C-alpha cells in the first residue's frame, strides 16, 4: 500500500501540471512566466518517475 | 521518407502474404480448423490491402501529373477503405458471435462480414458519386529565397479533396469510429468466454484494441496537421504500418509457434 | 546549462479587428533554449529506458498466476498506453507551435487520459472484489 500512496502522489502531481500549461502572459506577469516554464517540468517528470 | 516507409510497406505485404499461405497450407489438416482460418485470411488481405494504400499517399505532383492525379485519389480512398473494412470486420464478427453465442454456424460469419463490407463500400461509393475527389491547391504566404537570384516564391501546396470535405470524412470517421468502441467494449466483454469452437478470441481482441486506439488517434492528427504534408503522411503511413504488423503477428504468431513443436 | 529562457515571437502584422482602424499584430510566447531537442530526447531516453526494464521485468513474472497480485496485465495495459500517448503526444506538440489553443487541449488530454488510466486500471480491480 505505501508504494501505492507513492503512485497515486505521482498522479495527482501529474495532474497538477495541467494548470502550468495553460498560464500564457495574460493571467502571469513577464518573470513569473519563466520560473512556471520549469517548475511545470520538474512537476511532471518528478511525478511520472515517481508512479 | 517516402521511400522508407515504402520499403517498410513493402516488407509487410510480403510477411502478409508468407503468412497466408502458410496458414492455408494447413487449412483443415490440423487443428487450424477450430479457429476460423477464414476470418483469419481475410484479416490478413485487408491488412495486405491496408499497407498497399501507403504508395498512393506519398504519390504527388513530384512524380504522376495534373492528369493522373484522379486515379491516385481514387487508389487512395478505395484501397485505405476497403482493405480497414476487410481487415477490421472479421476481427468484429469473429468477436460479435463468440459474444452473442454465449450471452454458431459458420455461414452466418460470412453472412455478417459480407454485410458489413457491402455496407462500407456502399457508402463510400455513394458519396464518391455525388461529390466526386477532384485536385485542388491551396497557397501559403509569399515569402523571399535569398540565394541572390531575385524572385519571390509563393509555396503552393496540393491535395485530393472533394468540394466539402470535413463532411462526409467525418461521417465515415465517427461511423468507423463507433464501431471501432463496440469492437472494443465487445472485446473486454468476452475476454473471458473459453469457447472450444473458436480458438483465438482473446487474440483478435487485442488486435482489435491496438487498431482502434491507434485510429481513434491518427485520425483526428492527420485532419488537424492536414497543411504539414510530412506530418499527415507520416502519420497516416506509420499508423497503417504499425497497427497491420502488430495485428498480423499477435494474431498468427501464436499459430505457428504452436504448430511448430 | 540551458535556463531554458522565455522567447517571444511575432508574426502576421496585417491581420485587421471588425473595423476599427488597427493593424493587429498578433504575438506569442514560448519557452525555448539554444538546443531544446537534446535535452528533450536524453529525459525521453531516461524515461523510455526504465519503461522497458520495466515492461520486460514485467513479462517475467507473467507466469506467477497468483490471484492476488499477478497483476502483470495491468502493467503491460498500462504502460503500453502511456508510451504510445505520450509519443504522440511530445511528436503532435511541437507541430502545432503556433496553435497554443490545440497544443493545449492536446497535452492536457494526454495527461489526463494517461494519469486516469494509470491509476484506474491499478486501483479498480481492487476495490471491485470488496464489494
Ligand atoms: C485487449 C483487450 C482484450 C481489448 C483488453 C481491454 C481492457 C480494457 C479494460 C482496458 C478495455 C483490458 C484488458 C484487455 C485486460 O485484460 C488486460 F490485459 F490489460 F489486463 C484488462 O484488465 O483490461
Amino acid at each position: 500500500p505505501y508504494m501505492n500512496n507513492l503512485i497515486i502522489l505521482g498522479g495527482m502531481l501529474s495532474y497538477a501540471s495541467i494548470f502550468l500549461f495553460g498560464l500564457d502572459g495574460s493571467f502571469v506577469s513577464e518573470k513569473t512566466f519563466e520560473t512556471l516554464c520549469t517548475v511545470r517540468t520538474w512537476i511532471l517528470t518528478v511525478g511520472y518517475t515517481t508512479a | 521518407l517516402f521511400i522508407s516507409v515504402s520499403v517498410l510497406s513493402s516488407l509487410g505485404i510480403v510477411l502478409a502474404v508468407v503468412c497466408l499461405s502458410f496458414n492455408i497450407y494447413n487449412s483443415h489438416v490440423r487443428y487450424i480448423q477450430n479457429s476460423q482460418p477464414n476470418l483469419n485470411n481475410l484479416t490478413a488481405v485487408g491488412c495486405s490491402l491496408a499497407l498497399a494504400a501507403v504508395f498512393p499517399l506519398g504519390l504527388d505532383g513530384y512524380h504522376i501529373g495534373r492528369n493522373q492525379f484522379p486515379f491516385v485519389c481514387q487508389a487512395r480512398l478505395w484501397l485505405l477503405g476497403l482493405g480497414f473494412s476487410l481487415g477490421y470486420g472479421s476481427m468484429f464478427t469473429k468477436i460479435w458471435w463468440v459474444h452473442t453465442v454465449f450471452t454458431l454456424e459458420p455461414w452466418k460469419l460470412y453472412a455478417t462480414v459480407g454485410l458489413l463490407v457491402g455496407m462500407d463500400v456502399l457508402t463510400l461509393a455513394i458519396w464518391q458519386i455525388v461529390d466526386p475527389l477532384h485536385r485542388t491547391i491551396e497557397t501559403f504566404a509569399k515569402e523571399e529565397p535569398k540565394e541572390d537570384i531575385d524572385v519571390s516564391i509563393l509555396p503552393q501546396l496540393e491535395h485530393c479533396s472533394s468540394r466539402k470535405m470535413n463532411t462526409w470524412l467525418g461521417i465515415f470517421y465517427g461511423y468507423k469510429g463507433l464501431l471501432l468502441l463496440l469492437g472494443i467494449f465487445l472485446a473486454y466483454e468476452t475476454k473471458s468466454v473459453s469457447t472450444e469452437k473458436i480458438n483465438d478470441h482473446r487474440a483478435v481482441g487485442m488486435a482489435i484494441y491496438n487498431v482502434a486506439v491507434l485510429c481513434l488517434i491518427t485520425a483526428p492528427v492527420t485532419m488537424i496537421l492536414s497543411s504539414q504534408q510530412d506530418a499527415a503522411f507520416a502519420f497516416a503511413s506509420l499508423a497503417i504500418v504499425f497497427s497491420s504488423y502488430i495485428t498480423l503477428v499477435v494474431l498468427f504468431v501464436p499459430k505457428m509457434r504452436r504448430l511448430i513443436t | 546549462v540551458d535556463p531554458l529562457r522565455r522567447t517571444v515571437e511575432k508574426y502576421s502584422m496585417e491581420p485587421d479587428p471588425a473595423g476599427r482602424d488597427i493593424s493587429i499584430r498578433p504575438l506569442l510566447e514560448h519557452c525555448e533554449n539554444t538546443h531544446m531537442t537534446i535535452w528533450l530526447g536524453i529525459v525521453y531516453a531516461y524515461k523510455g529506458l526504465l519503461m522497458l526494464f520495466g515492461c520486460f521485468l514485467a513479462w517475467e513474472t507473467r507466469n506467477v498466476s497468483i490471484p492476488a497480485l499477478n497483476d502483470s496485465k495491468y502493467i503491460g495495459m498500462s504502460v503500453y498506453n502511456v508510451g504510445i500517448m505520450c509519443i504522440i503526444g511530445a511528436a503532435v506538440s511541437f507541430l502545432t507551435r503556433d496553435q497554443p489553443n490545440v497544443q493545449f487541449c492536446i497535452v492536457a488530454l494526454v495527461i489526463i487520459f494517461c494519469s486516469t488510466i494509470t491509476l484506474c486500471l491499478v486501483f479498480v480491480p481492487k476495490l471491485i472484489t470488496l464489494r
